[PDB]
């Protein structure tokens, strides 16, 4: 969710380093979403096969 | 610890004349660090030279100087009516940094 | 060069004088050469030969 | 736009203490070291103390050493001086001054944005400090 | 959350005689503290 601002500096001839200078807006933790109903169905089906 | 001295304590020249100031350290100045300042009554001081010989931004060629060891000199190619002021030398070379007694150049 | 690249010294023992280089073609291929007395590098060449 | 503004001056009885402060604007405060320089009327300039860009290095003139402490708050873009055990000799106009934006190593290597307190290209108007019975 | 830190360091420049202060954000996971026990000094992992 973070809006990173990327800045760069020359660190020697022919070379440059890229870094985040700042974040615009509130800083928020990255996250992933897995649909709960599909996942529970999936785990059940896996468990049924493991059980054998 | 280190004390700078300056001479002549007072100078009097007409406008347009060439003038120089001397500054002598009690101990040698490392890496030609000694610098020069200018002041007028009622005003905060300005920096004419940073390092022994390099002018600060906005300082015209009219101001110059050089030196080594304990002995440094400031030179003004010609005095403008605006250039009459109190001058100081400072040493950045060793703690504590110190300012000489200064000199005055006057027509009034 | 400081804002573009590292700079390499030419070795003092190595000559810059040009040496003729022949270009050779692998077997199964051949080089055709135009021998016309005057030729502007394009169009049909009446007098040709094959060289390796 | 670029300026230094002194405050906190006043009249204090000897053996007392006074805190001075210097506001600054028009430049990045974090890139410069700073000093306090004082001038009594009729007298030349005297260096009092100085501080580097992060407060990691300080120094004091022998005339004030052990009685003065210098500190800064970069977030507030402000420089502070704590003066203790004030004496009649300390009466002067005190100036806030901007130091250099770079410093030099023993190796001759220059560091930019790592300012120190060697020399002063910018001066404030200053504020009066007087010590009297 | 303390997932990020604002760090300063002396980065090299185009000229070998000069260095430049750089401020940048780093993730805490990429950083290991130096045990001066001041909590202010760090190095990359
Ligand atoms: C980029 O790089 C430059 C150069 O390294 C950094 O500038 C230096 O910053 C440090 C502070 O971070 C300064 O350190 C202070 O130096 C004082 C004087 O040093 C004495 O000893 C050395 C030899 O070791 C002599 O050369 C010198 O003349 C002095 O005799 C010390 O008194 C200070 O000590 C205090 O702070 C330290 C902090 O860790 C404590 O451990 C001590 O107990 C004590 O409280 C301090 O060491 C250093 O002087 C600066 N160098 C220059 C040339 O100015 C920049 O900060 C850096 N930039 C960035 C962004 O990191
Ligand atoms: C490397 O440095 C040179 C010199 O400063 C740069 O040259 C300038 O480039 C601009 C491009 O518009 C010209 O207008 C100037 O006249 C050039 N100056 C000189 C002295 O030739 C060059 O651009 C730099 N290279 C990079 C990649 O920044
Ligand atoms: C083909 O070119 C060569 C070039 O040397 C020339 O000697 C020869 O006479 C040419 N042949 C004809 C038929 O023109
Ligand atoms: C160059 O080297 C000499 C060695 O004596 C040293 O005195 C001098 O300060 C050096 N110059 C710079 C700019 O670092």
């Amino acid at each position: 969710p973070n809006n990173n601002t990327v800045k760069s500096i020359r660190i020697g001839p022919g070379q440059a380093f890229y870094y985040t200078g700042d974040i615009i807006g509130d800083i928020r933790q990255a996250h992933c979403n897995v649909t709960r109903s599909r996942w529970n169905k999936t785990l059940q089906e896996v468990a049924e096969k493991l059980r054998t | 610890e280190i004390v700078l001295t300056q001479s002549p304590g007072t100078l009097s020249l007409s406008p347009g004349e060439r003038a120089t100031l001397s500054c002598r350290a009690s101990q040698s100045v490392s890496s030609s660090y000694l610098a020069w300042y200018q002041q007028k009554p009622g005003q905060a001081p300005r920096l004419l030279i940073y390092g022994a010989s390099s002018r600060a931004t906005g300082i015209p060629d009219r101001f110059s100087g050089s030196g080594s060891g304990t002995d440094f000199t400031l030179t003004i190619s010609r005095l403008e009516p605006e250039d009459f002021a109190v001058y100081y030398c400072q040493q950045y070379g060793s703690s504590p940094y110190t300012f000489g007694q200064g000199t005055k150049v006057e027509i009034k | 060069n400081c804002n573009t690249s590292a700079i390499t010294q030419a070795c003092p023992k190595v000559s810059f004088e040009p040496i003729p280089i022949h270009y050779c073609t692998p077997a199964g291929f051949a080089i055709l050469k135009c021998k016309d007395e005057g030729f502007n590098g394009t169009g049909l060449c009446k007098n040709v030969s094959t060289v390796q | 736009e670029v300026q230094l503004v002194e405050s906190g001056g006043g009249v204090v009885r000897p053996g007392g203490s006074l805190r001075l402060s210097c506001a600054a604007s028009g430049f990045t405060f974090d890139d410069y070291g700073m000093s306090w320089v004082r001038q009594a009327p009729g007298k030349g300039l005297e260096w009092v103390s100085g501080i580097n860009w992060n407060g990691g290095s300080t120094g004091y003139a022998d005339s004030v050493k052990g009685r003065f402490t210098i500190s800064r708050d970069n977030a507030k873009n402000s420089l502070y001086l704590q003066m203790n055990s004030l004496r009649a000799e300390d009466t002067a106009l005190y100036h806030c001054a901007r130091g250099t934006d770079y410093t030099i190593d023993d190796q001759g290597i220059h560091y930019y944005g790592s300012g120190t307190y060697w020399y002063f290209d910018l001066w404030g108007r200053g504020t009066l400090v007087t010590v009297s019975s | 959350r303390e997932g990020l830190k604002n760090c300063s360091f002396n980065m090299t420049t185009e000229l070998r005689d000069k260095r430049q202060k750089v401020y940048s954000l780093f993730y805490r996971l990429d950083i290991v503290p130096i045990n001066e026990n001041q909590g202010s000094e760090y190095r990359l992992i």
